[PDB]
């Protein structure tokens, strides 16, 4: 995505389903969202 | 006259393909039809419980003493065995698996595939020499199987390969029929083509409410000789048939004896004059229990409780039985469900021999 | 003689040496069972005894060679199976060769890594389980129909009505299903609907509470 | 190696051998599930 | 287990919300008593009927979970794909064959004769009779305005053990939740007893799946072409407004 | 899986080499560079007895009894001397010290237990004396599940000294308690074996081999694992296999028409009958070739 | 390391058509393959190598199991 | 070594005549190995 981008998409808005697919920046704003799970959940371990 | 309009079919190989053909002729030289072939039996019932049909086809399954290739202890030869890749539970595994028609119980094969050549050569199943017993007129297995394969230089000698009885429940190398159909003729069915019945069956009546009693059964034999077809298949279902009554019988010489105190029946006698046996069995599957239930229903419609818990962890079948009579009339009207049971797979018997000339 | 034999029985070359020596029978094909027999697959595969292994210096001028010497020179591209044991041959004459560190060595290595790939093509020609692309029935290649999302400029009209106002669909409207079933519409709120709507009636549109217009309808106002 | 290091952290004198313990006559193994084992009852 | 080929330490499923476990590849520690003082106060003090309610938020622990949760609901549900939700005497009893609790007389019904869920779910409760009046988690005003609910599925209803009408789901045998119908059990008549009939429960919602079928597809994932047109139609939407 | 070519010349440690493998029916890119691992299991997404409740599966005992996910699982022993003090060879009762209670000192030959034995809980694997008249600083081969001694050999160490290393192979079968995954990450534990005639199968014989919840699905949305089903249900009538790599276009309504023209079901979904009863269910059963593959963790080490 | 004796599944013999299905399998292949290297078959794009027809005639049903194990089993002796 | 092993585990030893147990062998103690200044080493 271009620098000072308006577009909904260049920040974090997937609009497509998982049962249609979802594309390369798609993927990868799941996966930020996605090792965060993985990540808290290593926390809720050793913090708690 | 139960058992009525059976057709036999056997799975042979369609020459008229080119790659076929040529593959085969060039590997085997094999040009016509191999001495065991796989054969598809399509038989329908009429006049009988699905119970019944379906515990005929467990037995036909994986209940039916069956025959398999197996090795002695000691048999694989570690001195002259020196290929690293061909274990010998590899090995074995594959030997226990090849579908085999055999005769008796005293053919001894030997594997003896070494290996002078520079390439990786291939042991298949034409090399098991039979070592021990009569000469066979007929083999028992297909020459055409993959046992193994030996690297550059190397051998595999395993000697005292005999025939092992067993059934199937046990260990999967002696299952015997393999299902390919199962349907019931006398309950219509939807067209599941159509989106609003694809969620479903396909049977216009629930299976909490209906009682087929006209069914047709297809099961697939893995090796038969070709021109004795008609000769095995139906030895097969006779054995079958056979294989049932025997286990019924054993629960018939329970309900003979429960005026002793015998380890698998005892007797109650509850409240308002009910009655409860308990029959525990061990090592008893779902078709007998089934066959029990069924008939027990059948002739007493209006029984109080019956089940057959068959149950995983503890290897046994527990058939509750409560009804409102006494002891004696009880054990009579089980004793005349299982003479029911007896008479129904007699005649399955005679339908056999009068069906497949 | 005890320490010489474990080295020597654990090298993978004097193993690798052993069996070019089993394939045309130089030694028997089964392990020695007694010392005899692991002395004598000793100096067949080494080429020296043991004790006189001690005595001299070298160690791999006189490892076995091959018996048969075939024709190398057709590895210049019944014939395939020939083709392999060539290839097993010239690389165990070649690996011999290494271990020697014989003249004219690099290049004679390269010829046959060539020749190696060659065959390593064909092997994997031989390894295919086959693959298969679902084709477009109006291409005549692989589809690309896909059902994701496709961006598209709505009309204003969908969002605001003739008013500037805000669409509120908030207003379900039920029709009858069959025409004698009365009265033919229903229009109620998400907390009347089970207390008003029967299997008799379906959903047919949405309805706007602020403008009253029905959300298929949305087309008629003026952009 | 000194006498108060045994003391003080996770696998120290106080938290690995008089808070915790290693006993005797204890079993482990994977879990499974059994729908035919009452909810007070273990396979 | 006598079977020599077993080597994992097996429990109920409904045993799990007491370990937070699941089977996944977790493992348990298992030691067993044998010191006449300390087998005395483990079958006293720390038998797991003592937790059935949680010290912590002080209700029940266990429940139905993943397939007597929806199991119950086929069982109790009032209309089928196939018609009404019944079946003859004979299915009526092999659901009780797995139960380990005493069977039910069934001398009074023709085999001919069709016996409804709630039927089957009430020989079972007349044991321990309650009084049980929720709204099911099946019913949501969410899917109201595009579900047709059945006016007998929206309204659970038990007086004195009988199912009168409604369906059995999460919010009233599932686990943890409060004042259901196995808090209710505990309240009156033990948390020993309590826990029997989630096993009891457990196999009627079990045993009627062994013919009634449940099954998720990917077709079960897939919108129709039309509704398709009407998602993206929202999301042009949203994309519109910002 | 194959975890090396040349496990026949290693001597390594908590190795499994499962013996089986096969390409799945919805291949990726990634296939091109690595051998896959796993077998291509018939999978039944349905309710079955409960006992595939809470991520549990239930295997068929055919199945396994075949060799799925089998293979064999190898150990080491490698045990060193001190230079002059020690030595290989099997202790005498009447001299040596201290032997170890309940052993058995019988199976050793020259100090090594000979290859092809089956040695159990309690035999001594190696024997070591050290020479003060002799003190006993045996091996013992603790493990309860019976190995078989696999390779015996007397390498030379960095030190130019003599040191015992052995193999031990185990035949390992997929049992109870092993762990097993799909391609999306939906890993369970093996819970119950039932023979051919109790698992369910369809009107035109299909059985699964393993029968997973349909309640593993909708909480942690692995589509991936259901349009594989999908895809490699028609790939195995049609006789092909195709590529499922990600990002690449797909559309399940095509591919659900895909089926339907393989004479199956739109939705993929079969009549299917109980195994143990013979009575067919009120519902079509989603039942389908799914990649599955076995994980690497063993209750009997465990 | 071979394809199986029998179908892991139901276990009907698919190892007695096994080797065959194996050879006949490559002529197609190279009947198919197309002006493209060897390794690189799974990537053509363009490729549509059907096995429906030579399983039919080798007389093997029309089983999932089956088929899936006689088409997608590896062969050790190909890779090594 | 009649007896291989009963499939139990055992550390001690036991009296042939009755079943008694003699004693206990887990491992051996070697605390004894060191027995008995740098200058006096170095300089033998
Ligand atoms: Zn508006
Ligand atoms: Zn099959």
């Amino acid at each position: 995505y271009p620098r000072f981008a308006l577009e909904a998409q260049a920040y974090g808005f997937i609009c497509n389903s998982y049962i249609a697919g979802l594309t390369s920046p798609e993927f990868i704003f799941g996966e930020m969202n996605g090792r965060f799970d993985l990540i808290n959940k290593a926390l809720s371990t050793s913090s708690t | 006259k139960i058992f009525q309009n059976v057709e036999i079919k056997p799975f042979l190989i369609d020459f008229s393909n080119l790659f076929i053909k040529n593959a085969a002729k060039k590997l085997f030289q094999l040009e016509e039809q191999l001495p065991l072939v796989p054969v598809n039996v399509v038989m329908d019932f009429k006049g009988i419980s699905r119970a019944a049909v379906h515990g005929l086809s467990r037995v036909l399954q994986d209940e039916i003493p069956n025959y398999m290739l197996d090795i002695k202890p000691g048999g694989y030869k570690i001195e002259d065995s020196t290929d690293l890749f061909m274990t010998e539970q590899f090995i074995r595994n594959r030997i226990n698996f090849i579908p085999i028609y055999a005769k008796n119980e005293t053919l001894v094969f030997a594997l003896r595939s070494l290996n002078n050549s520079c390439e990786v050569k291939t042991i298949y199943s034409r090399d098991l020499i039979q070592v021990a017993g009569p000469k066979l007129k007929y083999p028992i297995f297909n020459p055409t199987f993959e046992i193994g394969f030996l690297q550059p230089g190397k051998s595999l000698i395993i000697e005292d390969i005999y025939i092992k009885k067993g059934i199937g429940r046990k260990h999967a190398a002696f299952n015997l029929a393999v299902k390919t159909h199962f349907s019931h003729l006398d309950i219509e069915q939807y067209p599941t083509d159509k989106k609003e019945y694809m969620a479903l069956s396909g049977y216009k009546q629930s299976s909490m409410t209906s009682d087929p009693r006209h069914h047709r059964l297809g099961l697939c034999f893995p090796a038969v000789p070709l021109p004795h077809i008609n000769q095995a298949v139906r030895t097969y279902l006779k054995n079958a048939c056979r294989i049932i009554i025997g286990r019924i019988q054993s629960i018939q010489k329970i309900y003979e004896n429960f005026e002793e105190p015998q380890p698998e029946l005892v007797l109650f006698s509850m409240d308002e004059e009910k009655t409860k046996a308990i029959i525990t069995i061990k090592d008893e599957t779902h078709t007998i229990g089934n066959l029990l239930k069924t008939y027990i229903y059948e002739m007493i419609p209006d029984i109080s409780f019956v089940g057959y818990q068959c149950v995983p962890h503890k290897q046994e079948m527990v058939l509750t039985i409560i009804h409102k009579a006494s002891q004696e009339d009880l054990i009579t009207l089980l004793e005349k469900s299982i003479q029911n049971i007896i008479q129904t797979f007699q005649i399955l018997e005679k339908n056999v021999d009068e069906l497949i000339a | 003689t005890k320490v010489l034999l474990t080295e020597i029985l654990l090298d993978p070359m004097y193993d690798y040496a052993a069996t070019v020596a089993r394939i045309d029978g130089s030694i028997p094909m089964h392990k020695p069972r007694t010392p005899k027999e692991a002395e004598y697959e000793f100096k067949t595969v080494i080429g020296r005894t043991p004790a006189e292994l001690l005595s001299q210096k070298e160690f791999y001028d006189k490892i076995y060679t091959s018996k048969y010497r075939p024709d190398f020179t057709q590895l210049t591209r019944r014939d395939e199976e020939k083709t392999s044991t060539l290839i097993y041959l010239r690389a165990y004459e070649l690996f011999l060769k290494y271990l020697q560190n014989a003249p004219n060595f690099n290049s004679e290595l390269a010829e046959f890594k060539t020749y190696e790939n060659a065959y390593g093509e064909q092997k994997a020609l031989l390894a295919q389980q086959g693959f298969y692309n679902i084709f477009d029935p109006n291409t005549g290649r692989a589809d690309q129909r896909t059902r994701l999302f496709e961006y598209k400029r709505l009309p204003i009209s969908t969002l605001y009505d003739e008013r500037g106002l805000p669409h509120k669909w908030t207003i379900y409207v039920y029709k009858a299903v069959d025409s004698s079933q009365k009265p033919a519409e229903i229009e109620v709120t998400r907390k009347d609907v089970i207390k008003k709507i029967d299997n008799h009636y379906a959903l047919a549109d949405l309805r706007c509470s602020v403008c009253h217009v029905l959300q298929h309808e949305v087309g008629q106002l003026n952009i | 190696p000194s006498i108060m290091r045994r003391l003080p952290r996770k696998e120290g004198r106080i938290r690995k051998s008089l808070l915790g313990s290693q006993v005797w006559s204890i079993s482990r193994s994977t879990i499974c599930g059994n729908s035919d084992l009452h909810l007070d009852e273990v396979g | 287990l006598e079977n020599p080929k077993i080597s994992t330490f097996q429990m109920n499923v409904s045993a799990c919300a007491w370990y937070n476990a699941d089977f996944d590849g977790d493992q348990m520690n298992l030691w067993v008593p044998w010191s006449v003082m300390s087998r005395v106060e483990a079958e006293l003090l720390c038998s797991v009927r003592n937790w059935f309610i949680s010290t912590k938020s002080s209700g029940p622990v266990n429940g139905q979970v993943q397939d007597s949760t929806v199991g119950s609901f086929l069982l109790t549900r009032t209309n089928t794909p196939m018609g009404k939700n019944v079946m003859n005497k004979l299915h009526a009893m092999g659901l009780f064959q797995t139960t380990q609790t005493d069977p039910p007389c069934f001398a009074n019904y023709s085999p001919t004769d069709l016996l409804d869920g709630k039927s089957v779910v009430s020989m079972l409760l007349r044991q321990t009779p309650i009084n049980y009046q929720r709204a099911p988690t099946w019913y949501s005003e969410v899917y109201a305005p595009y579900m047709h609910y059945n006016k007998q599925d929206i309204s659970t209803q038990i007086r004195n053990g009988e199912l009168i009408e409604g369906v059995l789901d999460k919010k009233a045998v599932g686990a943890g939740s409060s004042g259901g119908i196995y808090h209710l059990i505990s309240r009156r008549y033990g948390p020993q007893q309590a826990l029997k009939m989630i096993f009891a429960t457990q196999q009627l919602a079990l045993n009627y799946v062994r013919n009634a079928g449940f099954t998720v597809s990917t077709a079960d994932m897939l919108l129709t072409p039309e509704a398709h047109q009407e998602v993206q139609e929202i999301i042009n939407e949203l994309l519109l407004e910002s | 899986g194959w975890y090396c070519f040349s496990w026949p010349y290693r001597v390594d440690m908590n190795r499994f080499f499962q013996f089986y493998n096969e390409m799945p029916l919805v291949k990726t890119i990634a296939h091109n560079y690595v051998i896959p691992n796993g077998l291509n299991t018939i999978v039944a997404y349905m309710i079955y007895g409960g006992y595939n409740q809470e991520d549990s599966v239930i295997v068929s005992q055919s199945f396994i009894d075949r060799g799925g996910f089998a293979g064999t699982f190898y150990r080491e022993e490698k045990v060193e001397l001190e230079s002059d003090i020690e030595s290989f060879g099997k202790p005498d009762p009447l001299i040596t010290k201290n032997l170890k209670p309940g052993a058995n000192y019988e199976k050793l030959v020259d100090g090594f237990v000979p290859v092809g034995t089956v040695v159990k809980k309690g035999d001594i694997i190696i024997g070591k004396v050290a020479k003060i008249k002799y003190i006993d600083r045996s091996v013992m081969y603790g493990f309860d599940e019976p190995a078989v001694v696999d390779a015996v050999m007397r390498p030379h160490g960095p030190n130019d000294e003599i040191f015992g290393l052995m193999r031990l192979r185990y035949e390992r079968n997929l049992n109870i308690g092993d762990k097993m995954s799909s391609r999306s990450g939906n890993k369970g534990i093996a819970a119950l074996a039932l023979p051919t005639s109790d698992m369910p199968f369809t009107e035109d014989g299909l059985q699964p081999d393993l029968i997973v919840n349909p309640h593993s699905h909708p909480s942690r949305m692995t589509n991936g694992q259901m349009i594989e089903t999908t895809v490699g249900l028609a790939n195995a009538l049609q006789g092909v296999v195709t590529d499922g790599t990600a990002f690449l276009p797909i559309n399940v309504q095509l591919l659900s028409e895909r089926l339907a023209q393989e004479g199956l079901r739109f939705n993929g979904c079969q009549k299917m009958f109980n195994g143990q009863t013979g009575e067919y269910f009120d519902a079509a059963i989603f039942i389908g070739p799914t990649y599955h593959q076995r994980l690497q963790k063993f209750v009997l080490d465990d | 390391m071979l394809i199986p004796v029998v179908c892991f599944t139901c276990g009907f013999p698919i190892g007695t058509y096994a080797a065959i299905f194996d050879k006949a399998r490559t002529e197609y292949i190279k009947t198919k393959m197309g002006g493209t290297l060897p390794q690189n078959i799974p990537l053509d794009a363009s490729l549509q190598i059907e096995l429906k027809d030579l399983i039919t005639a080798l007389g093997i049903p029309m089983r999932v199991c089956c088929r899936t194990h006689l088409i997608t089993t590896l062969d050790y002796r190909k890779y090594y | 070594k009649e007896k291989e092993n009963n499939q139990g585990l055992i550390y001690s030893y036991f009296c042939k005549i009755c079943g008694e147990e003699l004693a206990h062998f887990i491992q051996e103690d070697r605390t004894a190995d060191v027995g008995i200044n740098s200058k006096l080493r170095v300089f033998i």
